[PDB]
């Protein structure tokens, strides 16, 4: 992996020796929580609500 | 607005944190020179009332000054014809738990101006707008959620009737993004994400036109596996630069998380990107990936200098930045089109060098990072061969004066999951000094370099990191502050050391310079922590402690301890 | 000890806080002086990483300087070839709630020496013995029991072989005491109360003989109505004296617990007192009580100095002293005899005066606290018009020049029980400006007086109370900090503004001066506190708080925020 | 009350009109508890106690 070899523009990722092509199943997936990765969206959610409420006044 | 270019274009004043649009933080006065520097003594000084990193620098604008101290960030407004009294200061009320999900001191890099208000944000994500004569609040809106691990930390920027902000917090896995707000009633105009869809991440329909192989749509998702891009980083918390005349304002976006390589294959676009944005509407013109699949926090969020300089016999508009990689680039700033990438030492070695061609860095496996591996003498650190200092240009001889580090690791990953609010590392480091030094002990140098063609022309070294940068004024002289706690002047010919003073405290902020009644003032604030002084501040002895900085700068706490101030000097 | 007599002896040393024995905090040297001084400049700086007052001023041994700073109490040790580092240091580990039992800021008055070791206390009541060297300790015991309300701010005082040390605590209902320690061991010689039997209070077979007036047996207990006395105060928090060829010591007792005077009927014996005690035995030769059944908190700890100069055209033996109830106090150091008893200032109102024949105040009942009752407009407040500031002594034109508080007071008292380890005031105070200030908003004097008939030669007035005191060199200049943070020089004849600058934050100890190199220097704390800046500090707002000081103090944030560092000056 | 007349040598305090000689009985009885007044006392024994054991090492 010299970075010199691209599957597409912009795109030349490749994995190293030793390791995986894509780590779902494999022993360094990270099982991510769907609910955990869902918080940052839902607080801006509430944020931009908070200061939409604000200027309103 | 133009209230702020007014202030832009009179003498004496200081109105922008970089120096100007252009970031080229440098200055005309030239009544302090070469000459007569050895005459230079303190003319006041101000204490905070704060701890912890003191980072930027105050401004200026007619005969007021406004200084900012380390969190809880407060504002004090002082008027030049009395420094012995406070016109008006804001001390905000913030929760104690906001400086625990802050990665690096609870610094804050300054204050901005505009439309005859100053600009200001609090560690706990609000951004203010108060009167730049009583400090009465305008608006205030929220940015940033502590709660999911953002902060703000970096000094707001204006442009027009613009105010860019961007949080931090890519260490605890937050998707970066630069948020645009009215000057006027703090309304949000847009939001452009670092990953995501192009959508998110406004994209011009003719984006990268000019080097489409930098790839275009798409691959805010395509280079990542999953949703992975969802705790991706990518934060802007640098600096930013404009062109007016373009319209374009450019900044770089941060590392990708976590640091832990092998839980995110793929490009990681567009993290580790340099932008060329609208201000109008934040699509982005360009975009250049300096560092695909980030394998050593080498956050790419470093100053941008906007320089007009003739590039093969041609004056060409240009964008220069030295990043975290050690790597210093020179790109036409209308178009992309890379035109220089050269290393600023000769000890990095992540890469063993970046093709112009491809436009992407050559790696070299022997110091890459992996699971299961832990990679030894790999140059840069994460910490870089240049971090959040601000460096001075010269637009006479063409010359770009660096505050650089020279320090190198050894890392190992380690698997953890993610929990919004909480650190989302996944790496253990060990970082010393580089293998160049006059001693071998060295870990700062302040370096020369013509923009053009990459090359150094001098170099001196500091015992510590340069973190701060430089300040160039016209009587030909380079001033900086060091961590140890020294304010200097240097010739800018040869980097010879012409003068200096025994600051207090480690300054961590780079100097600026205004003029009051026909005489020429130098400024710098004191104040040591930031990444460097971690372990001194939070009194920490574990050498890894620190993400790695512990141990890398143990000798720190036997040359200065904690202050936080200004100082101002003159002739 | 025959070490520190050495220092003393040595040119440009600066071994004892109050300057010398004697205490008249002067120094011969001359290189800077009424002609230069425009030209003195900040020399170097270092900040103490610490908030709060910064009290006191660093000893100078050699080529070693030591400089302290407020709780945690840490010292740090720096040899002046290189003020960039710090050669070793002391940061003692305390806990937290020490901090509640203290009254009026967590300050610390410096450090002493003795037999090669830098004497170093800790406000949790520690006493310890450091190689001055290495910074290893020697020895460490405890003086003070934080449990019970007592603590320890005052500098240690060495003699000969012998430590003294008190506790404060007297807010808190503290029995006072001065402890005699062995500068060796460490291992308590003896303790000299200041109520209770004549066994516990020390008193020679020949107490008071000169003027048996003044009272003598039985007085610790007489004075009293019952047990009152176990909890009455008489801390000595103040500075010493001592004169090697009595071999007797001088210091004053503090005010009577609890501030509510209708509380404790009688004298109230022996708080109040000034001091003439043998060194090795601690027995009193004489005593003098200025103010009986103390009702306006006047604690009686001030500065003692010794001089000698020409009563009635002969050669005499004195000891001057400006206590907190604005009576200036010249007595005869060797059996006690009052020669002088004048008003600092005519504003003062709680007593008539002061008869020599009697040896007691006149008191007016117009101006007396009681139960049931609000007394307005008493001068001097509790503050009093002299407080914790050390003064200095010039030989040749034989003036002591000093730094007072112009503040008055509203007091009324109400009943409380005693709880070991909890305050125990009981009064309700309102604090404010003096009448006779030029816009009678002053609360600061700079005042020469004549100690052989105390009158005035000369008033500088300043807007806050000249907290820190004064030091006058040879070169004919009187140096002084100011609360709003500026340190100046003052023509000793006239009192004319010479020079000054602007320091970081107020300074509230006294300056302090050495030669290294062949350089004179002039070297200050900074960092506002203590009792003046209470409100500051703590961010308190009610007027009444801070038992009073905060209403009066209420512009000082306007003018300066805290901070902790030292300042050195020189041409 | 003026401070100047005195009852014995060094022992001078008179009480003020329309307040109580002795205060014992009175509505200005601080009634102070015996064990609470000890307790500097007993502190200082205890201190002294472990001073004493730290020379003897
Ligand atoms: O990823 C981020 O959001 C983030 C934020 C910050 C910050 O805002 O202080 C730092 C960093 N990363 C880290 O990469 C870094 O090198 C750093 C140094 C400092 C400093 O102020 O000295 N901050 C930060
Ligand atoms: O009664 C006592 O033990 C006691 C202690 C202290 C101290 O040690 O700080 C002060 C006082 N009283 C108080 O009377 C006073 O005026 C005062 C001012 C200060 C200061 O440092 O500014 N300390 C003290
Ligand atoms: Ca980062
Ligand atoms: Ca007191």
């Amino acid at each position: 992996y010299d970075g010199q070899n691209c599957k597409e523009p912009g795109n030349c990722w490749e994995n190293k020796p030793g390791y995986p092509e894509k780590i779902a199943g494999s022993k360094y997936d990270p099982k991510h929580d769907p609910v955990e990765l869902n918080k940052q969206e839902e607080s801006i959610k509430a944020m931009d609500a908070r200061n939409a409420k604000r200027i309103a006044n | 607005d133009a209230d702020l270019d007014k202030q832009v274009n009179t003498a004496g004043a200081w109105p922008i944190a970089t120096g100007g649009y252009y970031s080229q933080h440098n200055s005309p006065l030239a009544q302090i020179n070469k000459s007569n520097v050895k005459n230079v003594k303190a003319a006041w000084s101000f204490s905070t009332g704060v701890l912890n990193g003191h980072e930027g620098a105050p401004l200026v604008i007619g005969d007021m000054m406004y200084v900012h101290s380390a969190f809880p960030n407060n504002t004090y407004a002082l008027n030049l014809n009395d420094p012995g009294k406070i016109v008006w200061q804001h001390k905000p009320k913030q929760d104690a738990s906001t400086k625990a999900v802050m990665c690096c001191d609870v610094v804050d890099r300054g204050l901005a101006y505009g439309a005859g208000q100053i600009v200001k944000k609090q560690a706990n994500g609000h951004l203010l707008a108060l009167d730049a004569k009583t400090g009465k609040i305008n608006w205030e809106v929220e940015v940033c959620d502590p709660k999911v691990g953002s902060t703000l930390t970096q000094a707001p920027f204006v442009a027009k009737d613009t105010v860019l902000m961007g949080c931090s917090g890519a260490e605890l896995g937050v998707r970066g993004a630069v948020n645009a707000f009215d000057l006027k009633t703090g309304e949000l105009k847009w939001r452009a994400f670092a990953t995501g869809s192009d959508d998110s991440v406004r994209l011009a329909k003719d984006f990268n036109s000019a080097n489409p192989h930098y790839g275009q749509f798409g691959l805010g998702t395509k280079t990542w596996e999953g949703d992975a891009w969802k705790i991706g980083g990518g934060t802007n918390w640098g600096w930013y630069a404009y062109d007016p005349k373009l319209n374009l304002f450019y900044y770089g976006s941060g590392n990708p998380a976590p640091w832990n390589e092998t839980m995110r294959p793929g490009d990681n676009k567009w993290t580790m990107t340099i932008w060329g944005r609208d201000l109008d509407t934040g699509m982005a013109k360009w975009g250049y990936q300096k560092t695909p699949h980030d394998e050593w926090d080498f956050a790419g969020v470093n100053q941008m200098v906007l320089t007009d300089q003739p590039v093969n016999g041609k004056m060409t508009p240009l964008l220069s930045h030295i990043d975290r990689n050690g790597i210093l680039y020179t790109l036409n700033r209308e178009n992309g089109n890379l035109i220089v990438a050269e290393k600023v030492d000769p000890a990095v070695n992540v890469f063993k060098k970046v093709d112009l061609k491809t436009g992407t860095p050559v790696r070299d496996p022997e110091f890459a990072t992996r699971m299961d591996h832990k990679g030894t003498n790999i140059c840069p650190s994460a910490m870089g061969f240049h971090n959040q200092g601000v460096d001075s240009y010269d637009p006479e001889s063409r010359t770009l004066y660096a505050g650089l580090n020279h320090i190198c690791m050894d890392w190992e990953p380690f698997m953890l999951p993610y929990r919004a609010g909480q650190f989302f590392v996944g790496a253990t480091l060990a970082m010393y000094p580089g293998p160049n030094g006059p001693t071998k002990k060295e870990m700062g140098q302040i370096r020369a370099f013509d923009l053009t063609t990459g090359k150094a022309k001098w170099t001196k070294w500091e015992k510590f990191a340069a973190w701060g940068g430089t300040l160039y004024t016209k009587g030909g002289l380079v001033w900086y502050a060091t961590l140890d706690g020294y304010l200097k002047a240097l010739d800018n010919k040869d980097g010879k050391e012409l003068w200096n003073f025994k600051m207090p405290s480690g300054g961590i902020g780079s100097p600026m310079t205004y003029s009051f009644k026909g005489k020429q003032y130098i400024g710098s604030m004191y104040g040591v922590g930031g990444w460097p002084g971690v372990g001194l501040v939070f009194d920490l002895t574990d050498p890894s402690a620190g993400l790695g900085a512990v141990g890398a700068f143990r000798e720190l706490q036997n040359h200065t301890q904690m202050g936080g101030g200004l100082m101002v000097f003159s002739l």
